[PDB]
């Protein structure tokens, strides 16, 4: 069960840092180099550096050298990254990925990325809407929140087919919003009961919306 | 820095089809001990990248025959000998030969399929929403291709522009299918001025636009 | 809930010599009121914390688990514990490109070589708390260290073995001294 599980997503402002955590399961801790690679949404791949577990050797990205510092805990399995005097170009998902200390086989195993936004904006959570099913279609609408990332499940994990949940666009209020929909039997609308949970981690908000065909 | 070319940066493929990826190095990958250290990543929408190749040519730990890679020099390339639908992804590669390590910036994989209309469905805006001074009406085009599509909202049979909002999901990985969302947004005030609510959809795959349409308060 | 995992050692070592002692010991918290050892490969198990081999056989590798239970609740299995037979077969050769004395910086290929009929090899440095393995599936194999650092300096064995019986493996190579300044 080899596993790298990182910290939530983060809001900071420009001027500020942030410190991801990247923690290591399923393998020796010390046999695997560990590095952080991040991607601005949209764009491609840049690495940042890597340390090594044993002796926290370290070596940088000269891009990131003096405002980047990664560290580990050898009793919990885990690696940091601090990044300092963050802007808008550091806006990225910054992901770990172990690569073997004897071997070039890099970056076999990843974590599942941490969102990190610059921002000044304030956070903000989502008011959730129902789509009313009118193959019916129903959904919900997840409007005004800030920062990306919203996930959204259905009847708690257990209806996944059919479902879409499209990314989320900026309005000019400076909110995000989006729409999950599902399509489904017009047979079983009378019967199954859909509900949407909604949670945003950065404001705390975990909202359960019941999706009904409105009564006439 | 080493800077890493990659070529295309998008491609569109059928099904069983034959995907060459090129990636070349702005100086010689070869160290000055003989060795080259050049990786393949693959990365699905939403997840994090997977290792295909690595050291140029060698296939990694439970992946496909369908890829493989070959090079040397400047010059690599990656080929997927035949398309699957689940390969929608965007694939790196990464020369670990100089620090700093760089990649490629990316080409991006697409199935080309056979069309498919969207289905069309329209939402109008909850009371629960309403109660806050602000309407959303919403358009699903469900499960398309090709990507292209053209949402027209009528209020009244006035056509709107500039309140409005698309989004599209990435290609589907079983079915090569995309779904978009139009999100029309007015003020109570403006919403209660208006009747007829309606969202108009052309696509390839409808040989006449599809609207689909409401009253407010029906 | 689980109770929280026990560990599963093996001392003197998990890569155990033909005819050569190892114990494996589980460790949960103290005064637990049962263990139970069990190798993934046996339909039995043992209800003892200490497995005491005293003389190493091909029969007895393989993965082992452990449990604990304690006033009714059983624990979480502890993390797997892979025990190795070596010496089961002639040793393969074992190099390095372009020596084994390197400057710190570039990289270093430790090599690795058998005669046809082994798939797989694994690296063992002196004092390290395991090997390394290599997902090569060929009659010889690459380990490189894609940039040497003083502290990659040190003994090294390379082990070849099989992929039909993945916890035999051969008699370890004769060793190669890293060294990296
Ligand atoms: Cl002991
Ligand atoms: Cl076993």
């Amino acid at each position: 069960q080899v596993q790298l599980v990182q910290s939530g997503a983060e809001v900071k402002k420009p001027g500020a840092s942030v410190k991801v955590s990247c923690k290591a399961s399923g393998y020796t801790f010390t046999s695997y180099n560990m590095h952080w690679v991040r991607q601005a949404p949209g764009q491609g791949l840049e690495w940042m550096g890597g340390i090594y577990p044993g002796n926290g050797d370290t070596s940088y990205n000269q891009k990131f050298q003096g405002r980047v510092t990664m560290t580990r805990d050898t009793s919990t399995s885990t690696v940091y990254m601090e990044l300092s005097s963050l802007r808008s170009e550091d806006t990225a998902v910054y992901y770990c990925a172990r690569g073997t200390v004897v071997g070039d086989w890099y970056f076999d195993v990843w974590g599942q990325g941490t969102l990190v936004t610059v921002s000044s904006a304030s956070t903000k959570g989502p008011s959730v809407f129902p789509l009313a099913p009118s193959t019916a279609a129903l959904g919900c609408l997840v409007k005004d929140y800030f920062p990306e990332p919203v996930t959204v499940s259905w009847n708690s994990g257990a209806l996944t087919s059919g479902v879409h949940t499209f990314p989320a666009v900026l309005q000019s209020s400076g909110l995000y919003s989006l729409s999950s929909v599902v399509t489904v039997p017009s047979s079983s609308l009378g019967t199954q009961t859909y509900i949407c949970n909604v949670n945003h981690k950065p404001s705390n908000t975990k909202v359960d919306k019941k999706v009904e065909p409105k009564s006439c | 820095d080493i800077q890493m070319t990659q070529s295309p940066s998008s491609l569109s493929a059928s099904v069983g089809d034959r995907v060459t990826i090129t990636c070349r190095s702005s100086q010689s990958l070869e160290n000055s001990n003989g060795n080259t250290y050049l990786n393949w990543y693959q990365q699905k929408p939403g997840k994090a990248p997977k290792l295909l190749i690595y050291r140029v040519s060698n296939r990694f730990s439970g992946v496909p025959s369908r890829f493989s890679g070959s090079g040397s020099g400047t010059d690599f390339t990656f080929t997927i000998s035949s398309l699957q639908p689940e390969d929608i992804a965007t694939y790196y590669c990464l020369q670990l030969t100089h620090v700093p390590w760089t990649f490629g910036q990316g080409t991006k994989v697409e199935i080309t399929r056979t069309v498919a209309a969207p289905s069309v469905f329209i939402f109008p805006p909850s009371d629960e929403q309403l109660k806050s001074g602000t309407a959303s009406v919403v358009c699903l085009l469900n499960n398309f291709y090709p990507r292209e599509a053209k949402v027209q909202w009528k209020v009244d049979n006035a056509l709107q522009s500039g309140n409005s909002q698309e989004s599209v999901t990435e290609q589907d990985s079983k079915d090569s299918t995309y779904s978009l969302s139009s999100t029309l947004t007015l003020s109570k005030a403006d919403y209660e001025k208006h009747k007829v609510y309606a969202c108009e959809v052309t696509h390839q795959g409808l040989s006449s636009p599809v609207t689909k349409s409401f009253n407010r308060g029906e | 809930g689980p109770l929280p995992k026990p560990s599963l050692q093996a001392l003197p070592s998990s890569l155990v010599p033909l005819e050569k002692p190892v114990t494996l010991r589980c460790q949960g918290p103290p005064g637990v009121d049962l263990y139970r050892l069990e190798k993934l490969s046996s339909s039995r198990y043992q209800d003892q914390a200490v497995l005491f081999i005293p003389a190493m056989k091909r029969s007895l590798a393989g993965r082992y688990r452990c449990s604990y239970q304690n006033g009714s609740l059983w624990s979480l299995p502890s993390d797997q514990l892979e025990l190795v037979a070596t010496g089961v077969f002639a040793k393969p050769s074992l190099s390095a490109q372009p020596g084994p004395a390197v400057s710190s910086g570039g990289d270093v290929t430790l090599q690795c070589q058998t005669r046809y009929g082994f798939d797989q090899f694994a690296l063992y440095k002196e004092g390290d708390p395991a090997p390394y393995k290599n997902p090569e599936r060929w009659y010889r194999a690459s380990f490189p260290i894609i940039t040497v650092t003083a502290a990659h300096s040190g003994t090294y064995r390379c082990y070849s073995f099989s992929s039909r019986d993945p916890y035999l493996w051969s008699a370890p190579s004769d060793p190669l001294e890293l060294v990296v300044t």
